[PDB]
């Protein structure tokens, strides 16, 4: 088969510069009737592969002017003239010469914007919960830059440690921000017990956390 | 507008076998080639086949070969995956592609889950507590994936943050954001809507203030 | 079958 490999982008992008994402085959992917058989894709959390470029330098039908793509037989390049916001996702490379058609491991794209602090937010548990014997504390730290984030619970001014589960988002396509959800699980025994809940954000934006609580 | 319509999520046990579909409309099913691709979950993607409409003629990629089975039914305009002998790593996300330009337009999404583990309904937590007021619903134990989240039938995807889900103890654990101004909730109705297809189950949860 | 793109 043919192997293909991209490169990756060192760090967040400037809004407005330009950006070059390339990509290698292992053979050369032009073909007899002159033309290069490789695609470009831009695929976004929980969607499907967005086709950018294909015959890797033809334009699909409504993407943005802002994106070329030219190369070799062998070295490739997709641009991104002025880079915006909603550019950030997965890149992917793909060559259509010889099967099977083989996809490269994607390229990340982050893009940098203004500093933001966490709009924080603490849900204690839900009678419908109890009602099951069950008692989740949820924090939401949400549309914060840049994604260097950590948080911290405390019950009743000691931290907490067991029982915390932490998922994040990629970048925000609108705004460039990223967020967080952390859920603190105890039995229904064990939530009766304390009084105080606190969910803290430590952040560039704050030398002291940022803190949201509650008194059962 | 060309449209590729897919099966729901299926949950499947080891050495069994199971069938996606394709569905083909706004279009002619017979003039385009139809590509069937895996994405397996945190990887890339990789190419299972691809299938003539016409005639049924196939071509596989080898790795792939033995396991898998394209069909296409021109009655119906609906090409099918046949998937032999599941194992745990067959667990992915199942795409098919078709037009005059290869893979420009997708569908998709199959996710397609061997576990020999039982599936399991979620149960819906709502979360209730300025200039803008956050909301949100736990969807919390559920099997196996996927969980598609909604507020007020979609009308509010803007200020919503559907996070991944959690795996542990073999369970499934969600959550989901919204956020609206001071004005409108509680004045006005919020409500998630929880689907879990592979359950055939939808759920409707509207956040009520606390007492 | 007809298209461009890809060599089929």
């Amino acid at each position: 088969d043919i192997v293909i490999i991209q490169d990756e982008l060192s760090n967040p992008v400037t809004s407005g510069e330009s950006v070059s994402i390339s990509c290698r085959s292992s053979q050369s992917l032009l073909y007899k009737d002159g033309k290069t058989y490789l695609n470009w894709f831009l695929q976004r959390p929980g969607q499907s592969p967005q086709l950018l470029i294909y015959l890797m330098s033809t334009r699909a039908s409504g993407v943005s002017d802002r994106f070329s793509g030219s190369g070799s037989g062998t070295d490739f390049t997709l641009e991104i003239s002025r880079v915006k916001a909603e550019d950030v996702g997965v890149y992917y490379c793909q060559q259509l010469v010889q099967h099977p058609f083989t996809f490269g491991s994607g390229t990340k794209l982050e893009i940098k914007r203004a500093d933001a602090a966490p709009t924080v937010s603490i849900f204690p548990p839900s009678s419908e919960q109890l009602t099951s014997g069950g008692a989740s504390v949820v924090c939401f730290l949400n549309n914060f830059y840049p994604k260097d984030i950590n948080v911290k619970w405390k019950i009743d001014g000691s931290e907490r440690q067991n029982g915390v589960l932490n998922s994040w988002t990629d970048q925000d396509s609108k705004d460039s921000t990223y967020s967080m959800s952390s859920t603190l699980t105890l039995t229904k025994d064990e939530y009766e017990r304390h009084n105080s809940y606190t969910c803290e954000a430590t952040h560039k934006t704050s030398t002291s956390p940022i803190v949201k609580s509650f008194n059962r | 507008q060309v449209q590729l319509q897919q099966s729901g999520a299926e949950l499947a046990k080891p050495g069994a076998s199971v069938i996606l579909s394709c569905k083909a409309s706004d279009y002619t099913f017979t003039r385009y080639w139809m590509n069937w691709v895996r994405q397996r979950p945190g990887q890339g993607l990789e190419c299972i086949g691809y299938i003539d409409p016409g005639n049924g003629y196939t071509k596989y990629n080898q790795k792939f070969k033995d396991k898998a089975t394209m069909t296409a039914d021109k009655s119906s305009s609906t090409a099918y995956l046949q998937l032999r002998s599941l194992t745990y790593e067959d667990s992915a996300v199942y795409y098919c592609a078709s037009g005059y330009v290869a893979f420009h337009y997708w569908g998709q999404g199959t996710t397609l889950t061997v576990s020999s583990a039982k599936t399991t309904p979620p149960s819906v937590y709502p979360l209730a507590p300025n200039s803008m007021v956050t909301l949100g619903c736990l969807v919390k134990g559920y099997f196996p994936e996927p969980v598609t989240v909604t507020w007020n039938s979609g009308s509010l995807s803007s200020g919503v943050h559907t996070f991944p889900a959690v795996l542990q103890s073999d369970l499934y654990t969600l959550s989901s954001s919204v956020t609206v101004p001071s004005s409108p909730r509680p004045s006005e109705t919020v409500t998630c809507n929880v689907a879990h297809p592979a359950s055939s189950t939808k759920v409707d949860k509207k956040i009520v203030p606390r007492d | 079958a007809v298209g461009i793109g890809a060599v089929f």
